[PDB]
């Protein structure tokens, strides 16, 4: 059910997350790399350059997302975990959207579209309150 | 309220990457040394699986879908290096004497094929031979005015055969997205080639389309089943090219009566060059035969779709097309792993101000510039037998006259167009996007 | 001592689990990557382009079955941990040899056999109650 | 700040920005790509550059199989997700005898790498044990 | 219940890509040598081969996809090899020859021709009269019915190219090693058969050290076996399969062109060189091979021994030479001192073998042969370029390959032919030890612990 | 007791050696589209690269053991035979090479310096041969035995390839740029000689630009010295190491070649074309190269100046022409407006100094004579020698010098007069007198250090 619930509702969506997340890696790469090596005549495209060099950007560019996206989930706190709140609070600014329509009667892509431009605002704000986090720990660790 | 960071949302934006081909029915069907399945090696879902996107509205455009312009460089690609190992032809640009063929050929081919004669080396390099083929006279070009002759390419490009083993037949193809993409298919009835369409569907490979190449008239391709619909970036804007969809196919018959012998010469030590030996029958100018009828009920629909468009109180006029070279002047296509040129000038003959059958004649040639390229040139071996080829016509591409003439007749040539219009008629649909799975959202909730 | 006690049992596998695991990337592709680069001979791979893009084909596709064990860990409520527990109950049917103990004779390669079907279902299983866990930790907080 | 947020200048403060260098290695990757993606006819002049390509495509596949080592390496510590993290094995005199305002000021992240170097290694192996024990006194106490 | 567990011991078979390390690197030979170019990595100098107790493992060495990874690997180096050298294509002219009669023994009379021919050189403009000596395998005649007219093998529909001189073929040993994520599985059980269960399972990250010899009727320069002599042919009873004999103790083989040559540089193009066959010094000799004879009858004798192990007591046991065929599989081909041999090794497979028990050398002739069609691929050639002096080679013979012939219409007796020509064969005889096995460290197992 | 502590994100490096990214400025891509260096690093760079504070942080720097320097050679030798890659190959032209003088308004200098030839080339038709004639420099022609029959030098050694005439080969800025996860220190020590430790230490992601220029004895454009000038050698008193001299002010060059060239199109074969030069318009006279006279004896007696500071106070210094050898060493060649000059350097030079003034010296300007080749054998290859199109009309350059070369002669074990000649520098010259200051360093995130705290278990 890859984007199945692309059309549907904030919330909603939220409990496909796992069928979201799975294919970016592995069950599109993985498999079609299994479907690239099983027939034979493998030669006659390893020969040519040109195609093997450009699956192979694909490939790594795809790779090079994932961990882009995973990294910036650890340098926020708490990766390896899908949905996870933080102590970062939503400013106004943000759309202003405090109705419960943000969890209701609407998708998730004019959400999308809707905070496009306060995003990176979000990332520093995040960013700062992991070194907070992670310095508060080690001194309490320490006491 | 609170930060909350979701991974696998299911949003995407458009972009641009690189599609891998995908190819069913190549376990032995397509094993004869065919370019596309060979290329196309790697196979496609048994039972793919399309998903539908509820309440989903997206805005596509077919004239700037960055996938036709990866076909277009894909096929270009797999032709130049389908034919890169293969023999070259340079010795044949040698000097060239050749008489008229006259051996019971009727009166429309008088001048047409020509029993041409050379010197051209042996495998031996210090050893030469003497050898005899026929050329069609739009691949020979006079000098020195008299019975000299020469290969067209001589001065433009080096000439390269096509392996006669190697197969241009189209397949279906499966254009496949990597990982993290995704090709949003629109299912708006009648869709217009742009702006909003709702019903979309998801999949991870497009359905079968045929590479076919033609030049005015769009063969083996899908057909609008909902009516007969036109397509253009801007109609008002006469620069445009028009692709009209048609909801029923149109039979068409395209021939060679001749029952051509071929040759077999060695060149050099490994090469060898393949000249058309004789027709053993009688020789008849290669032709289409059209259903007329058909044809004039699938030219009425399109004038009653072009009434709408541009009104139903103004004359529409079909005219021949204008000048300029052989591979847009005429319907330019490929058959049985031949080269037809069809003059078209007996269909787009008409005027609509409120068992019988059309022939269209065919010539043929065989050393051909593909893509309208110039530093490039294939020579298409001869093929034994007599050919035909069965096609339906889906598609039509259409250019109106550019005069104004006081907005009371429009006339609409069949001028063909870019090599790329083909293959929007059968990518319209269709629309490459990438995931974006990381958001950000709104709740009630904060980290301890 | 890589696969080192592979037949002994099920039950010793112990620090085991470490001399695998660091076996899939740490220094089986980086010094490797320093042998090569060492004499002098990219020059080589650059040319004969083939043997690059096989190298290459190699290096991403052990990068890639890392990254898939290491989402699939992930998605399971297991990410950085070589053992983990979790609360899908067992079913006799993907096994019955509850008579004894596992892990008292039987090795991996053998018990693996045993296990081979049913792995998707597992696997669903644990993506399922991550899920829920997932969930009820969004909920729990300012409850 | 920048790529080097005082880089040298001090063992202590310097561990206060830390998170510049943990995203350049990424970063750089994604943001030199997005440089090429940005100039069309670009991509076809490399491509037909086979070795050109070949190298670049290597150099990329060297920083995320760095970047996947030092995480997997993090990762086998009980670490994974901290750029900060305190153990359980014991420092020993051997490989350095200072004490903390010894090395955490009057001195620089670089000269404290060269003054452990030669016993990196055997720290790193001691590490793992401690993991493993770790997660098997787990097992126990899910067992009680 | 459900415990995951990272990093478990678990296998599959598997096909992957493995690369090659050359052994030290060693800078004695330097000359390009396209073993040491190819596999650049420095092998381990120090190997840890780890023993898996209690490991029962299933090997079959003619479902091992490493023999194809290393015949695609050695047509691929060869053709890289030799594809940035001089093409004689001007070569491929018509030849004015006559018989080599100058100091010639009486076997070789005819072996050699000496050809002259006008070739292009330097300059477009230019003719040049040049002469070299070819041997009568490499040159054939046209235009019979009217010294003579003839051309080279190679211009009847196929392109030849030269070896560069300066690249060594010798066979350096080769080992090879799995990428990340894989192993490779060792058998060590030394009387195993070619498939099957195997006790005493070993694992390497890299295979022994290889050494890539080409060879069609004896294999040289193997391993050896240690329980007497070891036969591999799948399960014998089919004849049409070959069968792989690994032997118990080498047979010295001691092979030799004795004509002492000369290298004669010829200029084509502007940077490309020509290297003809100049006159012999002394006297022509017929190259030939010496077997030590006593050995020899010992080392079949054992093969017989082993046969009958599989056909019984009551049953003759009669090798005889091979049968007709091209020359590359007719005869016992090989490369030694850069130059290509073929002897006629009808000298040794001539025997019956009915025993009721349950100093001398055997001389084969051989012909040389420069333009080479390597792996029967019908459109290539590689010429191989003179080599001046004397050539000997002192050799190893470890193993053979042996095809049986049909049971007639009695199956009394049984005849044994020298088989081999396709070289995956000779891989083989180094491979079946070994298997490629892809690790899975992802499983799961229950436990009396649950999460919380 | 204290704990061992793992930091993510240190920042430590090593001396690494890798790949390294080329990038030219954005308008360099926006125009001068046929170039191949902006089609080759065509990806822009930051049009606004910052830089990093000093940091407090010393460190160590070796331009001669810099692989930085053997990564330009790499990238440029790869990036010239690709370029030539695809044009069209000259193998027809090896022929029986028919030659007079040409006798037209030729100033006594240029006497027998072009020469008037012909020959049958092949035509789009292998069998129909079509004589043809050109202007060929001697520099390129040589005679066979004995109006008079000769023939091109590179078919004595490999065949040779026109350089596409569309291409421009004019230098541009580069900026080698870091990848990920590595960096490049810049060393900002005004006077750094070389080979030692650094103070003003920053770091950066790419380089300040460099041209990659061609030139065997003179550098001529690139980065000016901070103060005064500056000696570099790996090894003063080894008397086989190059010298690598940078000025602080540069020298103003005037080079010309005055003849009003024309250029001829002939058919080689199918699609390919050969350039040959057809015949000048006007009168002939030699190529020149003017330079300063009062600059460059005031530049001189600055480099001796700061020459006696390595050697003694009062050592005579001498300047003397460049020995004999292959004509790449013992001249001054260079490339202008694609065409090839080689410029007799004796001109400059040809000197002593004993109390900082010319002993031989005392508006004007100095005059080197140079000849020109078409057919080149770059980088002192053996093979893939290149044929230069000729440029038709007049040639224009205006150039600086910005550091020379020289190569101290060893002479005997007494010093009277230690002499100094034009040193035949290696390519890896011209481009350490640029990227000299830069080393580029792996970042090594990872590290540990003790502290008090314990983990909680
Ligand atoms: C639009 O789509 C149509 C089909 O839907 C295409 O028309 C087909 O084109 C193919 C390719 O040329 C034709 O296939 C050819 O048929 C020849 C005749 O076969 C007869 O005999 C066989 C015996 O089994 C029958 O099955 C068959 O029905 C016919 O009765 C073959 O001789 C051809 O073989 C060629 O290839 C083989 C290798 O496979 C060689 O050995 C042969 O010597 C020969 O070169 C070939 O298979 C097919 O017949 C056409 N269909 C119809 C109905 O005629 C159009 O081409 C396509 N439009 C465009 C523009 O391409
Ligand atoms: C050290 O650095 C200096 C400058 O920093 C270099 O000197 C420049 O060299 C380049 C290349 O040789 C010169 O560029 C050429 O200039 C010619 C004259 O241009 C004048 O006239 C035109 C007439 O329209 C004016 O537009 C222009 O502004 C000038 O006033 C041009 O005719 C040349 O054009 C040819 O080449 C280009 C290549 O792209 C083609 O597109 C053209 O069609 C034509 O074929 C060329 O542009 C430049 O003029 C020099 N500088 C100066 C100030 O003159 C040195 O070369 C460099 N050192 C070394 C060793 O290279
Ligand atoms: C090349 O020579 C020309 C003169 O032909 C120089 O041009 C001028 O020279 C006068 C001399 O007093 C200066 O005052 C002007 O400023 C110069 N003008 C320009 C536009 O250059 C020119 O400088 C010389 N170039 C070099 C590099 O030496
Ligand atoms: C000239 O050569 C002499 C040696 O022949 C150099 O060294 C002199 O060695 C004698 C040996 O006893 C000493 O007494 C002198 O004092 C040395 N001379 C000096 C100047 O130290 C001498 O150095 C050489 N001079 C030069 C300028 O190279
Ligand atoms: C192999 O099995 C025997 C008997 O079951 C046992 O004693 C021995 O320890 C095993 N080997 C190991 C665990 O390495
Ligand atoms: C090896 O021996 C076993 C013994 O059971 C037999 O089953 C198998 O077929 C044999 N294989 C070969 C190749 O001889
Ligand atoms: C050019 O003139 C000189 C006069 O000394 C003469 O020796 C030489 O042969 C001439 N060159 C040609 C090609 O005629
Ligand atoms: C120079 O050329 C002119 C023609 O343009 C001619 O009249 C004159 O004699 C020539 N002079 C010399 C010295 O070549
Ligand atoms: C250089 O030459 C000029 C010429 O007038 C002179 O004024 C100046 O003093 C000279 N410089 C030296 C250092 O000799």
């Amino acid at each position: 059910g890859f984007l199945g619930a692309a059309g549907s509702t904030m919330g909603a969506a939220s409990m496909t997350l796992t069928v979201q997340a799975r294919n970016l890696l592995s069950g599109i790469v993985q498999q079609q790399s299994n479907l690239l090596r099983a027939p034979e005549c493998q030669q006659h495209l390893l020969k040519l350059t040109v195609w093997g060099i450009k699956q192979l950007q694909a490939r790594v560019l795809a790779v090079e997302r994932y961990l882009r996206d995973q990294q910036l989930l650890g340098i926020w706190g708490c990766s390896g975990k899908l949905i996870c709140c933080t102590n970062v609070p939503w400013n106004s600014t943000w759309s202003n959207r405090n109705l419960s329509e943000i969890w209701d009667n609407m998708t998730w892509l004019q959400w999308d579209k809707e905070i496009s431009n306060y995003t990176q605002i979000i990332y520093g704000l995040l960013e700062e309150s992991q070194n907070q986090q992670e310095k508060n720990e080690q001194d309490l660790l320490a006491l | 309220l609170w930060v909350t960071v979701y991974y696998g949302v299911p949003v995407w934006k458009d972009a641009e990457t690189t599609l891998f081909c995908a190819s069913d029915a190549k376990a032995y069907e397509t094993k004869k040394h065919n370019v596309w399945a060979t290329h196309c090696c790697v196979p496609t879902d048994p039972n793919p699986q399309e998903i539908h996107l509820e309440n989903v509205t997206e805005e596509f455009n077919m004239w700037k879908n960055n996938m036709v312009e990866q076909m277009h460089t894909d096929i270009i690609s797999l032709w130049d290096q389908s034919l890169k190992p293969c023999v070259k032809l340079t010795p044949l640009c040698v000097t060239l004497q050749c008489t008229n063929v006259t051996n019971n050929i009727t009166d429309d081919m008088r001048g047409e094929l020509k029993n041409c004669s050379f010197n051209m080396t042996t495998e031996l390099r210090d050893k030469k031979q003497k050898v005899y083929s026929l050329f069609y006279r739009l691949d020979v070009v006079q000098i020195n005015e008299n019975k000299e002759y020469r290969l067209i390419n001589c001065n433009t490009s080096a000439i390269t055969q096509a392996c006669p083993k190697v197969s241009f037949e189209p397949i279906p193809i499966h254009y496949c997205a990597p990982a993290g993409f995704a090709i949003l298919k629109c299912k708006d009835k009648k869709f217009n080639g742009t702006g909003p369409c709702t019903n979309v569907s998801t999949v991870q490979c497009t359905h079968g389309i045929k590479p076919v190449v033609s030049t005015q008239l769009l063969l083996n391709g899908s057909l609008a089943e909902e009516e007969v619909i036109i397509r253009s970036e801007n109609i008002t804007n006469n620069a445009k090219n028009i692709l009209v969809q048609l909801n029923e196919s149109v039979q068409i018959n395209c021939t060679r009566p001749n029952n051509n012998t071929r040759k077999s010469i060695r060149i050099g030590p490994g090469q060898w060059f393949y000249a058309t030996g004789d027709i053993i029958g009688d020789i008849r100018q290669a032709h289409c035969n059209v259903s007329k009828a058909t044809w004039n009920e699938t030219l009425g629909k399109v004038v009653k779709q072009l009434r709408k468009h541009f009104g139903n109180n103004t004359i529409i006029r079909f005219a021949n097309s204008s000048g300029g070279d052989l591979e847009v002047t005429t319907h330019s296509f490929n058959c049985g792993g031949e080269f037809f040129y069809c003059n078209t000038s007996g269909l787009f003959n008409s005027t609509w101000i409120s068992n019988d059958s059309i022939t269209l004649p065919c010539r043929i040639k065989q050393i051909i510039n593909m893509w309208q390229r110039i530093g490039q040139a294939m020579y298409a071996p001869p093929i034994q037998g007599v050919i035909r080829c069965v096609s339906n016509i889906t598609g039509l591409i259409l250019t109106r006259d550019g005069g104004s003439t006081n907005s009371t007749t429009e006339t609409f040539r069949p001028g063909g167009g870019d090599m790329r219009d083909n293959w929007r008629s059968e990518l319209y649909k269709y629309k490459v996007v990438k995931i974006e799975p990381l958001g950000v959202a709104p709740t009630r909730c904060k980290r301890r």
